[PDB]
């Protein structure tokens, strides 16, 4: 069973940055795809950044040149650096297995995942 | 029984970047059970509503019921409730008798522009294709049984790629006694396969057999051999090949291969 632990989120002011961090576990990390998943109140989760096992990149059109995503295989972590934020990223943020084709086996149950908020006040 | 269990409840609940299928791929043997669920809001096709493979036209079959092709399955679709949601069950059980079959299932969650599916792939097909000769104890004989079990030759839908069609039986030749070939109930078997092995016995002069009874039983066909007493060391091989032979609409059988070892060593 594939575990996963995101932490990182908080309070932060529009324009400033934030680095999530997530663990996996109960897979081979190095092999698989990873990425970084968001839901907000009334809008479907979407997937945000996803990295290949070769370090490939891809990022939703709302996050590029904003988001970058990168994973340390050593220690099974996979990061989301996130600059200028604008209050709509706001959201539960949560990584899991990504790639064009998964083992159900190694698409982990959602974690707790972490809150990002973006407002002034 | 044990269950091989697809569970998607919740894990296809998001919007992609682009294309991506989540995949469950099953290889139920010992008569094991298989249990698929998902949210009831998704969009699914399974069992009654699948993609079968079919050997004789080497295509699939898109949106029919498996037991078209495996009649002896049989599977149920409830309404359950499930990690707190209201999912969908698909279950099928596989009794020891069912047939061979390759089927697919998909699960498609909507509003996601089709980016996102899951797939479930059952493949039930036999594993072992070798075995030695079983002795029936109360009927006194050597039996290979090449009308069910791992050694079946029916026709059937099995994924079987077109060199992977060989069964082989093993039968260690003791003299004087009785041993029965067991085939599928079908024309052919006396028409063709009969032929085949008085041809393979007859081929060596040296070969003491008798043929005693070609016999129909309630659901096979049975070879009736005697093989008399032998002193040299010799091994025969015969192939009774039935993996051309056809069925409407999609079964192929196998090649039963038979392995006589004429030894009086170890
Ligand atoms: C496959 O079987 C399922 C279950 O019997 C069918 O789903 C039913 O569909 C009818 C109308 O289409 C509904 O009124 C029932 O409530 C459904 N049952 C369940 C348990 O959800 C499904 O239609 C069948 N598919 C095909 C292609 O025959
Ligand atoms: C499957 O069995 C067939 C027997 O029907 C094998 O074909 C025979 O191979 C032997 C040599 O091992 C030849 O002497 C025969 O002439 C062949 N017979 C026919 C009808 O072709 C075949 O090689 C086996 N396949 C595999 C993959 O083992
Ligand atoms: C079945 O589905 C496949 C892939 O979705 C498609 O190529 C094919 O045309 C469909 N119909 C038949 C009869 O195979
Ligand atoms: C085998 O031996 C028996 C006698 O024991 C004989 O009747 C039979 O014809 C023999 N079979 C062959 C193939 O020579």
């Amino acid at each position: 069973q594939v575990q996963l632990q995101e932490s990182g989120g908080g309070l932060v002011q529009p324009g400033g940055s934030l680095r999530l961090s997530c663990a996996a576990s109960g897979s081979i990390f190095s092999t698989n795809a990873m990425g970084w998943y968001r839901q907000a109140p009334g809008k479907q989760r979407e997937q945000v950044a996803t990295i290949t096992s070769g370090s490939s990149t891809n990022y939703a059109d709302s996050v590029k040149g904003r988001f970058t995503i990168s994973r340390d295989n050593a220690k099974n972590t996979v990061y989301l650096q996130m600059n200028s934020l604008k209050p709509e990223d706001t959201a539960v943020y949560y990584c899991n297995a990504a790639g064009a084709t998964i083992d159900l086996a190694d698409f982990g149950s959602w974690g707790q995942g972490t809150q990002v908020t973006v407002s002034s006040h | 029984k044990n269950i091989c269990v697809c569970d998607f409840t919740d894990k296809l609940n998001f919007l992609p970047l682009e294309k991506t299928k989540i995949l469950c791929e099953l290889k139920p043997q010992y008569g094991e059970d298989i249990k698929i669920i998902a949210n009831k809001e998704y969009e699914i096709n399974c069992m009654n509503n699948s993609k079968v493979f079919c050997p004789l036209k080497d295509t699939f079959i898109n949106n029919t019921n498996i037991k078209l092709y495996s009649p002896k399955l049989h599977f149920e679709i409830k309404d359950i409730t499930h990690k707190g949601k209201n999912a969908a069950l698909y279950y099928l059980k596989i009794d020891e008798e069912a047939s061979d079959i390759f089927f697919s299932c998909s699960i498609k969650p909507k509003q996601v522009s089709g980016l996102l599916e899951g797939e479930v792939r059952v493949n039930l097909k036999k594993h072992i294709n070798e075995e030695y000769s079983i002795f029936n104890e109360e009927e006194d004989v050597h039996v290979c049984d090449f009308s069910k079990g791992n050694l079946d030759i029916t026709p059937s839908a099995g994924f079987y790629l077109k060199n992977s069609r060989n069964v082989s039986c093993i039968y260690r030749v003791i003299p004087n006694k009785l041993f029965l070939i067991k085939l599928p109930k079908l024309d052919i078997v006396t028409e063709k396969l009969l032929p085949s092995i008085v041809n393979c016995l007859s081929e060596f002069s040296f070969i003491n057999f008798t043929l005693k009874h070609v016999q129909e039983g309630d659901n096979y066909i049975s070879f009736n051999v005697i093989f008399g007493e032998f002193k040299k060391h010799f091994n025969l091989a015969c192939s009774l090949d039935l993996s051309d032979f056809q069925q409407e609409p999609c079964n192929l059988g196998k090649t039963a291969n038979i392995t006589f070892i004429f030894s009086k060593l170890e």
